[PDB]
DNA sequence: ATCGATCGATCGAT
DNA sequence: ATCGATCGATCGATTTTTTTTTTTTT
């Protein structure tokens, strides 16, 4: 039944129960509510999506509870929300795609599926502030809230890196994908070799938008004397520069820590990792 | 080698001793079987983390291991001097007695614990095909330990660690020692997780690595290690997995001196610590402690060859904290003693400021903001206060700052503030860079610390126009706005409002008008709804008996008698809210009868006209807080019934306000 | 103090 | 045997930095 390394979660069939999940709902929601329309949510609004082709779903959460299955997907989508993502945007992707083959010829035709589609979900648990957050919670979805602070100009990202060498000179590249930049030492035209270094036109690799933002937080509760401690953010795409500065918003995403070069020459590292928020979705 | 970095003998030896830790471990007997056995299994049981240690029960155990011999070198006098191998090599023997499953993991629980043993599941089966490199002690913990020395009545046993000191008490042999010192905190920058070993994966060649890492940095190591990617042609690619490596949760926190220990000259001297583990945010920046912690230096990084020599310059380590000053159900009964007294409107009106002597009808409408209430809402919506503020008109002193520093004691958000003093500025928002961590953090104070609470006020007069503008809109109240920089924000102030002020210079003058001996705006004291004029002329039998209180104090502690028992603010204080729950509605009775007074008091602070001993108009807005007033006054009484002998008692109260500037 | 480049040699290829 | 590239030991360069006395404006 396979399985992720470290999530423990298995590849596929989570779809499977994401897709039941998203093919029937209706209200199993309101049981909690205690009732007091009849049709499920999903599929009325996942049609509303594909017209539109705005992909970028807001999701929910929590309709994973109370509802069966995916209550330990609501679990293992808590445990591990990065790769979780990551197979629903996808599923999402496909969960079009099956619902186009039903009504057959759509959008002209089959390239608006090829189009990107990814979920946003919001509402995970309740977060406490910003101040009480523990170092166990590393990734995690967290729902907060505060006033934008500032809004910094938008950062450019690398995706893929763009390369060439002495000779031809040629074009052949390879993306930055992880956080390094490997670039071979030889070679591309002639191949030989010969061991020219390798050009690199920053102009032509590709590029996104990352946007930080320090962001204030007013949880109130505060546990006096405790300061009115604030919150760093890089985001995403659309995520970026969507977001007004000076607004007190429901803005949820993962914990995240990253170290910085002590010297900022030296490789060494100081010590423990410096912390932003992962701005997984905006409210 | 020999020579240099000599190896030296020291009579201290700890081969036999950590046996006798093991011995001291687990096995115990004063707290069936010894305290550490299931305590133990009770962090094997996964509910406690922070493993608590004290210096109490190794002398008993020293004396187990004394009286009841056989003879055995003391650890305790071992301890003091270094006790960081005691924070390892005595905690390391605990994975030798911890009992194995001790219970079932589930899922969550927890993640970490379940992706440990997952770290420990790819670590064992590295080795169940193999046929030899495992985890080390250090690498997989998950639980903190920690240390509380003992003062103590064992120091008169007789038998030190704990004895407090300032920081002008910290020698430099104190270095490496656990210890005691009281101080007041201070900075109390923000906590966060440090790694001790980063996780590097091999990808490739995977397996995993730990590297240590000690104080502020770390140099990473790269390619592979890996013995699969050792001694072949290609080794595999790694960077840190940082859900594979610990952390640890880090504070910190400078502490300043009490200022009785410190010297007549020179400076209070502010003592940086750094708080981690379970025994984090266990405080707030300037409470008052005794810490208990080890005390060592964290060179350097560099610089380097600039110091040299090294001149240490240290730290200290947070072992222990003991703080200084730390329904509605059967507290109603701690309400019923002046339940059953009744008087709560005069008693406890009599409660407030014991201290100064008379003036209690003053007094007595410090209760009502002390209270206040209660608001409204219209829903349209426009809330009203709800608030009570009050001044204090009269000079000299009178001793009226006093007043302000018993109520906004007593008051829950109390804050004491002043003209010059704090600033509009330091009553909104305001950017400020952090010292330290970094970087122009928003620090915001004063009315937007005062909130939702009292605020105490002098030098009035001289808060000048940019805090005037500020309280101004304060009147307005429920907000705080700055359209300043980039930001645009209007925050909430619940804020209550007090301030006395002193009359136009030297001091008031019978014959200036009022309004002209007021230093303050008409605009500024028209949404004031009460000011109690303070103006003091010499009553020689008042003068005594007063000077009677004056002479009774130096003479005694305890003022008050011949008769009266002023209520505690705590058992006081309860009533307080307890009554602000109330919520006192309008009897239509004494609602329309307000209105006559009104229009009476419409018509004869109009009929008073030019000048002379004022003020008009009798706006709607001292009608609409004198409303509220017996709304307040109704919360004493609860019952939410608002009589009109209640309604009436404010109206009292309203004249009152003026009509002594006859006198 | 460590990282950085120069430069020296050596062991394989032609 | 001529040539090379390869690794290593050789060589040497880079590591902090903004507050209290002011001064033309009504």
């Amino acid at each position: 039944l396979r399985i992720i390394w470290g999530t423990n979660v298995s590849i596929q069939e989570c779809t499977t129960n994401f897709r039941n999940f998203l093919m029937s709902f209706k209200y199993k929601f309101r049981k909690i509510l205690d009732e007091r329309d009849e049709e499920l949510y999903y599929i009325k609004q996942l049609n509303e999506m594909r017209e539109l082709g705005t992909s970028n779903l807001n999701l929910d959460a929590r309709n994973l509870l109370a509802y069966k299955q995916t209550e330990d997907l609501y679990h293992q989508l808590l445990n591990y929300p990065q790769e979780v993502i990551s197979i629903m945007d996808q599923t999402i992707k496909d969960c079009m795609v099956s619902l186009i083959v039903d009504n057959n010829l759509d959008y002209d035709l089959d390239e608006i599926e090829t189009k990107f589609y990814k979920v946003r979900p919001y509402n995970v648990g309740s977060c406490k502030g910003m101040r009480e957050l523990n170092p166990n919670d590393i990734d995690k979805l967290i729902n907060l809230k505060g006033l934008v602070l500032r809004s910094t100009p938008v950062i450019p990202d690398m995706k893929v890196a763009f390369f060439k060498c002495n000779v031809c000179d040629h074009t052949m590249a390879v993306e930055i994908d992880r956080g390094v930049i490997q670039e071979p030492a030889r070679c591309e035209r002639i191949d030989c070799n010969e061991p020219n270094s390798m050009s690199l036109i920053h102009n032509r690799c590709s590029f996104a938008d990352k946007q930080v933002i320090k962001l204030q937080e007013t949880p109130d509760f505060v546990p006096d004397g405790q300061t009115p401690h604030s919150i760093s953010l890089c985001v995403y795409d659309e995520l970026v520069d969507s977001c007004r500065a000076g607004d007190r918003i429901e803005v949820t995403g993962t914990f995240r820590s990253i170290p910085i070069r002590a010297n900022s020459r030296q490789r060494v590292l100081k010590s423990l990792y410096k912390t932003y928020v992962d701005v997984v979705h905006v409210k | 080698m020999s020579a240099a970095l000599p190896s030296i003998q020291l009579p201290v030896d700890y081969n036999n001793l950590f046996n006798e830790i093991t011995d001291f471990l687990v096995t115990f007997k004063q707290d069936k079987g010894p305290k550490y056995m299931a305590m133990l299994q009770k962090v094997a049981n996964r509910e406690l983390n922070s493993v608590i240690i004290d210096l109490d029960d190794i002398l008993q155990y020293q004396n187990e291991k004394f009286l009841q011999g056989t003879q055995a070198d003391d650890l305790v006098s071992a301890i003091q001097q270094n006790a960081n191998h005691f924070t390892e090599l005595f905690c390391r023997a605990i994975d030798n007695n911890m009992p194995l499953p001790t219970k079932e993991i589930d899922y969550k629980d927890d993640v970490l614990d379940v992706i440990l043993n997952q770290r420990r599941l790819r670590n064992e089966r590295m080795l169940s095909d193999r046929t030899t490199e495992l985890f080390p002690p250090n690498l997989t913990r998950r639980y903190f330990l920690y240390f509380k020395p003992l003062s103590q009545n064992c120091a008169r046993r007789y038998r030190i660690s704990s004895k407090p000191l300032s920081v002008r008490q910290i020698k430099g042999d104190f270095l490496g020692q656990l210890i005691t010192v009281r101080g007041i905190i201070t900075r109390v920058s923000d906590v966060k997780p440090a790694v001790e070993v980063i996780a590097y994966t091999c990808d490739q060649c995977g397996y995993e690595v730990f590297q240590e890492v000690n104080s502020r940095t770390f140099t990473p190591l790269s390619e592979c290690t890996s013995e699969e990617c050792s001694q072949n042609q290609t080794k595999g690619q790694l960077f840190m997995s940082t859900r594979a490596s610990k952390f640890s949760a880090f504070q910190e926190c400078k502490i300043q001196e009490l200022s009785q220990q410190v010297p007549v000259g020179h400076i209070p001297r502010s003592l940086n610590i750094h708080v981690n583990g379970t025994l984090v945010r266990s405080l707030s920046p300037g409470d008052i402690v005794d810490v208990t912690g080890i005390f060592l230096p964290a060179p350097y990084t560099g610089f380097k060859a600039l110091k040299a020599g090294l001149l240490t310059e240290t730290y200290l380590e947070a072992q222990f904290v003991r703080q200084h000053k730390k329904l509605t159900s059967d507290v109603e009964e701690r309400v019923m003693e002046l339940i059953t007294s009744g008087d709560v409107y005069n008693r406890l009106a009599k409660s407030i400021a014991p201290e100064i002597y008379g003036n209690l009808d003053v007094k007595k409408a410090l209760l009502l903001l002390l209270v206040g209430g209660v608001d409204k809402r219209v829903g349209d919506g426009m809330k009203i206060r709800g608030d009570i503020n009050v001044c204090l008109m009269g000079d000299p002193g009178v001793a009226k700052s006093q007043l302000l520093k018993a109520i906004c004691k007593i008051s829950p958000r109390g804050v004491y503030t002043t003209g010059k003093g704090s600033s509009g500025v330091g009553l909104t928002a305001a950017v400020m860079k952090d010292p330290v961590t970094d970087e122009m953090i928003l620090e915001g104070g004063a009315l937007v610390l005062a909130d939702n609470g009292i605020c105490c006020i002098d030098e009035f007069d001289k808060m000048d126009e940019s805090d005037r503008t500020a309280i101004h809109e304060v009147m307005e109240q429920q907000t705080i706005s700055i359209s300043k920089a980039g930001i645009n924000t209007t925050l909430n102030a619940r804020t209550s409002i007090l301030a006395a002020a002193n009359p136009l210079y030297g001091r008031y003058n019978p014959r200036l008008s009022p309004l002209d001996n007021i230093n303050l705006p008409a605009a500024l004291l028209s949404r004031f709804d009460i000011l109690f004029l303070m103006l003091d002329i010499p009553s020689r039998d008042d003068d005594e008996k007063l000077a009677e209180h004056v002479t009774y104090v130096h003479m005694h502690n305890k003022q008050p008698d011949l008769d009266f028992t002023p209520v505690e603010p705590s058992k006081m204080r309860e009533y307080i809210a307890y009554a602000k729950t109330k919520r006192p509605v309008m009897s239509e009775a004494v609602n329309d009868y307000v209105v006559q007074a009104y229009i009476r008091l419409r018509q004869d602070s109009k009929r008073e006209m030019d000048s002379k001993f004022s003020f008009g108009q009798a706006t709607p807005r001292t009608l609409l807080g004198i409303i509220r007033l017996s709304q307040a006054l109704a919360k004493l009484r609860l019952a939410d019934m608002v009589d009109i002998d209640d309604v009436e008692e404010a109206l009292r109260l309203v004249r009152v306000s003026k009509e002594s500037l006859y006198q």
